[PDB]
């Protein structure tokens, strides 16, 4: 058996109001890699972010 | 039913004084209550009385058979030390059927 | 200047002889029992509230002073005269001192009509007191005057005289008090729980535990709990601090947390205050402390008042009861969510409750205290209830006949006369095992019974780890004695330098660290204890510091100067975590150790040199501890200790090991007890063999004390010839083993000779055996008293008459007096008469009560002594002298665990012999060696034989480097013998040489008390029991064996079944009923008129005979009164 | 990453609680005591080290390099003072299950230095 605990290094919440501008410097490639074509319904979000 | 005296012998000590069984003493407390309630329901007594006197009747009749009520207490005698009641006669190991038989 | 290695033999022994000739070995009973007479009866007595009573006028009946006088007996005449111990033992009086207290009575009515009326001296009760403590009349007697009051010299003391029965206080293992420990229970809802048993410095109340717990995960997070006392449900930590006054968040974190860049701590308490914020004031706090409570008001402003008292009374009594010390309660409560939370975040270790540093033995001093506390207070209440039913009349009353004594002297001496340690009527509730019967059996079992330590645990518990060996025993308990039966690691027993701290009043360590730069816990900032040094004091925060090791130096030198700290405070410096613990209490078993300099120790040659002259120049062991060269460290304070077991561990090596050594071992043999030490090369057995020799030493013969003349015992063994060992220990000069030992040097042989030493048995020397060799005498005493309790019957001692007795039986009486007394001198046998008692009727007017011999003794009277017991009426006891030669089947030990029984015994021409005609006292079979590994046996049979050669006294001290089995055989042949101790032997029948060169030498050997007169029994148709027609229990009744439900099963898979109907049947109880054939209850039968009918079933002639066991008949019976119909059917 | 500290109101000293303004799409900090709110700077709310990669030199103090029952060694000098002795000694804390990695600290004084081989 293996829970997300075992494979995981760290989780954090943090306030992202805009995916486009991401709090964090890192993760600003793929998110707008994956946000340039709409996947899913853009206005269902919520400002929480769970990395 | 109150049991014969093979039961519950009075083993006489080294003098004259003759001392009864644990069953006897207990036997002897329940034929108190059960007299001071036929007393008590015979002339005049308030309802209260009648039931504090049979609760006492019923601990005495339950520590008769079985001591080690929980959270009751304890059935006791001269010394500070519990009656021995009938399932402790032949509840395991020491008594009855493991010990005597 | 420097001790150099060749004199360290000698001058570390020299300084533990000191220690010994300074202490001895009961000096923690001694020194327990004076601290409680000295200050904890006052302390009792002051600490009790004065009983303001009134209907008007008023009395307050204050308390102020006590007195104990010595120990007096006084007579019927009345005149007074000082009590002797002996003579406590022989009239079975009990060794008390009275106990006085000075008593102020004033009367306040109205106008200012004030007068008091002080009676001095007002008689408390009585007190039992310890054989030579202070309050003993054998105090600071010497020997000749100890031998004028017939007292044994050697006899340590420590011990209480209660019904002329010699009673020992067991110290009590208990986990020590006002200190936190993080433990964290596998199956429990709490992940962690830190408990606190807190307790206030002058006891007036039980140990309130106070825990505070994490709740195991799995609502979000953890969450933190606190179990107040006297409240049954869990509440938590944010609401007890706002409870105290500390209502901002802000607060209460810097009160848990001292270090605000720590987001760890920070995240791991957030739980608790997002569960608590609904309650953010102190009113609200306090009603929901109550609600929770398990006596709910509906009014919420008693729920306030009673959590205020809760959380100010029963909440960390040691950190404060008064008012306004809510800081201070805070503070430690958030030291104590601050430890657990330590421990979840695993940045401390979980506390070990096997650890000693974390326990405390609760001696005859403390213990005493318990129950004076307990009898006190009775004694005050019953006071009050007399003086108030006189002055409801609106009159005067007497103290003195209020007071009625018999409380605290027949509770006292109830207590220690039967060990259930607590109130009387509390007999279920009350801890029994304390106060234990000394044991006389020889002087190694009085020692080690005096040296005794017992851990309750419950010997029904089966968890090992109470039960293991920790390793903080080390050098305060003996590795080795411990019973092997069913209390194997509970019952323990003190290391030889071990001492019991007695315990000391915190106030001039608290008043020194005011003086000195230590801040108060109040005056602070809590933004101050990141950085600074916790200090607790008996387990109290009190402050903090900044420079902890300086002060760690000061106080190191304030105690080696024996300045105001004393010698027994612990001070423990925590270094990772900043806590410096500093404890005073008693119960803290500690041992001396030898300080260490740079690299050096502080013990030089001067001192040594000091102590050689011991007995001119009054240069004692404790001028060794004011020098400062000598420290006790107790358990806790051993874990900052960096010890050097020897001085060659501060030579500096090729590679060193630690080179910052701070104290040293004044001899690693130390480690080991009273029963330990005296194994000769216990670090040659293996320790299961040294573990049963110090069991065994406590059954071996010898001579138990020298007095034992004079004393009535109910049973003695004295040895005919004890020897002292050739091959000794250098602690048994400290235990009296020499002027007191234990059993006798024998030429064993190790050898096969004709089969009957085979599996743990022994062949002795008839011829030996002729000479004295360990014969022993067997004294047994028997008491009886004449009572006159009335008129109705009334007992005397007077040679019984067949015409007059009615209970005389067959034997005759001829050997009595006219007093109805046997003289010493006559010889009785099994049955006999000793004491001719009679007892008047309600064969006419008096019926024999006599007193006969313990059947099958056969023995010669002693002696006869008679007097007056308390009560006063004539009391006898006879002492009665069986020799005892050893026979086959009498148990002997050497002092190796190697025990066994005599299988047979040759005289001298059987035995085999040496080409010098030496033949071996006892031989045993070369078997018992391998498998036990018993070297140490073999080793002390070849120094024996050298000491025996050089007319020495052979050094087996467990750890010398100076003795090894090489120089032992060297120096072996150089006196004409085989260097390994082999000899050539010749067979004793034939003559000729046996091929195989046999193993013999002398070696220590025991006489134990196990002889098989005392145990050989046999029944054929004997008494039976009352209730159960069975053979009765014992050889003393004459009783029969058990057959169990382990033969009965063992004789069902033999498929015997008539002889287990035999046994269990037609050898026990058989018995007759007669059944009703419709019914099946037994019915009434009557044989002489031959009429049998049932009650029941009103018939007569259906009734059948059923041959069953009395017990089942019993058993039948006894449901019956259960209302249960068991119905025995025939068809 | 880096974890996130309780930051307190600045009127009733109780715990800030996180809470979002849709007004104008903010982190906000507020108290659910008083009426108090504060503009946040770290934008992160929790978080969890489930790897508890800690750096134990922070656990360790400098006054351990007093404790006579620590090892001392003279082959690790310190390189922030050039002392050649120091003590050392393992992780001994919970949650390190690879604990036998030594840590090193300075014995000369007021120097106090930590380090890891
Ligand atoms: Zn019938
Ligand atoms: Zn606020
Ligand atoms: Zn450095």
């Amino acid at each position: 058996h293996t829970t997300l605990r075992k494979v995981t290094a760290n989780t954090a919440i943090y306030y992202d109001p805009n995916p486009q501008s991401t709090v964090v410097a890192e993760d600003q490639e793929w998110v707008n890699v994956y946000y340039e074509m709409p996947d899913f319904d853009v206005a269902r979000i919520s400002p929480w972010l769970l990395r | 039913p109150v049991p014969p005296l093979s039961v519950r012998p009075a083993v006489v000590m080294q003098g004259s004084a003759r001392n009864q069984d644990d069953l006897t003493h207990k036997l002897a407390d329940i034929v108190k209550i059960n007299n001071q309630l036929r007393r008590n329901e015979q002339n005049g007594a308030a309802a209260h009385v009648i039931a504090e006197d049979v609760k006492l009747l019923q601990f005495h009749v339950a520590t008769m058979v079985d001591n080690e009520l929980p959270g009751l207490p304890r059935a006791m005698q001269k010394s500070g030390r519990p009656l021995k009641s009938l399932k402790q006669r032949l509840k395991g190991k020491e008594g009855r059927v493991r010990g005597n038989l | 200047d420097e001790i150099t290695p060749d004199l360290w033999q000698e001058a570390c022994w020299i300084v533990i002889s000191s220690y010994f000739d300074e202490k001895g070995l009961v000096r923690q009973q001694l020194d327990s029992f004076d601290e409680f007479i000295q200050m904890s009866v006052q302390r009792i007595v002051e600490d009790a509230p004065p009983i303001d009573l009134q209907a008007p006028p008023r009395y307050l009946l204050k308390f102020e002073q006590i007195y104990l006088s010595k120990p007096t007996h006084w007579e019927r005449d009345g005149a007074p005269s000082p009590m002797m111990p002996n003579e406590a033992r022989l009239r079975n009086l009990t060794y008390s001192a009275p106990l006085y207290v000075d008593i102020t009575k004033t009367v306040i009515k109205e106008g200012e009509e004030q007068l008091q009326t002080q009676h001095q001296k007002t008689f408390i009760g009585k007190i039992p007191i310890m054989l030579r403590s202070t309050y003993c009349l054998l105090n600071g007697l010497t020997d000749r005057d100890l031998c004028e009051l017939n007292e044994c010299p050697l006899d340590p003391g420590g011990y209480f005289i209660i019904n002329g029965s010699e009673k020992v206080l067991i110290a009590q293992e208990k986990m020590a008090t006002n200190t936190v420990y993080v433990f964290a229970k596998k199956d429990s809802k709490y992940a962690y729980t830190g408990e606190c048993r807190s307790c206030l410095e002058n006891s007036s109340r039980p140990t309130s535990t106070i825990w505070v717990s994490m709740l195991a995960r799995g609502a979000i997070g953890q969450r933190i709990v606190a179990t107040l006392p006297y409240i049954k449900q869990e509440v938590p930590i944010i609401i007890v601090f706002r409870a105290l006054g500390f209502v901002s968040d802000r607060d209460i974190l810097e009160h848990i947390i001292y270090d605000f860049e720590d987001p760890e701590m920070m995240e791991m308490v957030k739980p608790s205050l997002d569960e608590a914020f609904v309650i953010q004031e102190q009113n609200v706090a306090l009603n929901f402390i109550g609600s929770r409570g398990a006596k709910p008001g509906v009014t919420k402003e008693k729920r306030i008042k009673y959590a205020k008292e809760v959380l100010q009374k029963e909440m960390l009594p040691h950190v404060g009861v008064s008012d306004f010390c809510e800081t201070k309660k805070a503070y430690f409560l958030g030291y104590m969510v601050h430890r657990l939370l330590l421990a979840a975040l695993g940045r401390r270790e979980l506390d070990d409750r096997d650890h000693y540093g974390n326990k405390r033995l609760d001696l005859a001093g403390p213990l005493l205290a318990f129950l004076f506390r307990g009898m006190f207070k009775n004694l005050l209440k019953e006071v009050r209830i007399y003086a108030q039913k006189f002055i409801d009349r609106g009159k005067d009353f007497n103290l003195e006949l209020a007071i009625k004594t018999r409380i605290i002297s027949d509770g006292l001496k109830y207590s220690l006369a039967t060990g259930n340690w607590g109130d009387q009527k509390k007999a279920h509730q009350a801890r029994a095992g304390v106060s234990q019967v000394l044991n006389r059996l020889t002087f190694a079992s009085t020692l080690s019974h005096l040296r005794r330590l017992n851990s309750p645990i419950g010997r029904d518990g089966k968890l090992a780890k109470p039960r293991q060996l920790h390793n903080t025993l080390w050098g305060m308990v003996c590795p080795a004695e411990t019973p092997e039966g069913h209390a194997v690691g509970l019952v323990k027993n003190l290391a030889l330098m071990a001492y019991i701290s007695v315990g000391s009043q915190p106030s001039p360590i608290l008043e020194f660290l005011e003086e000195w730069s230590m801040e108060n816990l109040e005056e602070i900032s809590p933004a101050a204890i990141a950085d600074a040094t916790k200090i607790f004091v008996n387990g109290c925060w009190v402050g903090i510091h900044k420079d902890p090791e300086q002060l760690m130096n000061t106080l190191r030198k304030l105690r080696r100067q024996m300045d105001i700290i004393v010698s027994e405070v612990s001070m423990i410096r925590d270094i990772r975590e900043r806590e410096i613990r500093i404890y005073t209490d008693a119960g803290r078993i500690c041992r001396p150790l030898l300080i260490v300099e740079k690299q050096k120790l502080l013990l030089k040659k001067r001192h040594i040199d000091q102590l050689k002259e011991r007995e001119y120049n009054n240069y004692s062991w404790q001028d060794l501890v004011a020098s400062g060269v000598v420290e006790y460290i107790d358990t806790l304070e051993e874990e900052t200790v960096m010890l050097a077991m020897t001085p060659d561990d501060l030579q500096e090596k090729e590679v060193a090991y630690c080179s910052t050594y701070t104290h040293c071992e004044i001899h690693p043999s130390m480690i080991l007890g009273v029963c330990a030490s005296i194994i000769p090369f216990p670090d040659h057995n293996q320790s299961p063999r040294n573990t049963y020799q110090s069991a065994m030493g406590k059954q071996a013969m010898g001579v138990y004390i020298t007095n034992f003349h004079v004393r009535m015992d109910t049973l003695a063994h004295v040895l005919y010839y004890p020897q002292k060992p050739l091959v000794t220990t250098r602690s048994m000069e400290y235990l009296r083993f020499r002027e007191l030992p234990a059993g006798i040097n024998s030429i064993v042989a190790i050898a096969s000779y004709t089969g009957y030493n085979q599996e743990d048995s022994v062949i002795m020397n008839r011829s030996a055996v002729d000479r004295g060799f360990f014969r022993s005498v067997f004294y047994r005493s028997y008491k009886e008293q004449e009572s006159k309790k009335g008129f109705d019957q009334e007992e005397v001692f007077e040679k019984p008459t067949r015409e007059t007795c009615q209970g005389m039986r067959h034997a005759i009486y001829d050997k009595l007096d006219d007093d109805g007394l046997i003289a010493p001198g006559v010889r009785v046998s099994g049955d006999d008469v000793i004491i001719g008692k009679t007892v008047t009727l309600p064969r006419y007017t008096k019926r024999d009560c006599s007193t006969f011999l313990r059947t099958s003794e056969t023995g010669i009277v002693d002696q006869v002594m008679v007097t007056l017991n308390q009560e006063g009426y004539k009391f006898c006891k006879i002492r009665v002298r069986s020799v005892r030669i050893p026979q086959i089947g009498d148990k002997f030990a050497s002092r190796h665990g190697q025990k066994g029984t005599c299988g047979i015994q040759y005289r001298q021409e059987d035995m085999p012999f040496t080409c010098e005609g030496i033949t071996p006292d006892i031989i045993i079979n070369p078997h018992a060696i391998p498998s036990r590994m018993t070297i140490g046996h073999l080793i002390e049979c070849l120094q024996g034989k050298v000491s025996a050669n050089k007319g020495e006294i052979g050094d087996a001290t467990p750890f010398n480097d100076a003795v090894n089995v090489q120089k032992i055989s060297n120096l072996l042949s150089d006196y004409g013998y085989h260097l390994r101790g082999n000899e050539v032997l010749y067979n004793g029948f034939t003559g000729r040489k046996i091929t195989s060169q046999i193993f013999i030498g002398p070696t220590y050997y025991q006489r134990l008390k196990h002889m098989v007169d005392d145990k050989i029994h046999s029944r054929a148709r004997g008494p039976i029991q009352i209730l159960n027609r069975q053979p009765m229990e014992g050889r003393s009744r004459d009783g029969g064996l058990r057959f169990g439900e382990m033969e009965r099963d063992c004789q069902i898979a033999h498929g015997a079944a008539q002889f287990l109907r035999e046994r269990l049947f037609e050898a026990s109880d058989p018995y007759q009923v007669h059944v009703c054939n419709l019914c099946g209850i037994m019915a009434i039968a009557n044989t002489r008129t031959h009429t049998y009918e049932c009650r029941g079933c009103r018939n007569k002639t259906q009734i059948s005979l059923v041959r069953m066991p009395y017990a089942c008949k019993l058993l039948f019976q006894e449901l019956m009164s259960m209302s249960i119909a068991p119905r025995m059917m025939s068809v | 990453p880096g974890f996130v500290g309780i930051r307190f109101c600045q009127e009733c000293n109780n715990m800030l609680y996180p809470k979002e303004d849709k007004e104008n799409r903010i982190l906000l900090y507020a108290c659910r005591n008083c009426d108090y709110q504060q503009e946040a700077d770290n934008s992160c709310i929790y978080v969890n080290k489930i790897t508890h990669e800690v750096d134990e030199l922070t656990q360790i103090i400098a006054d351990v390099s007093q404790d006579p029952t620590l090892p001392r060694t003279e082959d690790h000098p310190c390189q922030k003072c050039g002392h050649k002795e120091a003590v050392f000694f393992q992780s001994h804390s919970a949650r390190a299950e690879d604990a036998m990695r030594l840590y090193y600290v300075c014995t000369a004084p007021h120097c106090g230095h930590r380090w890891t081989e």
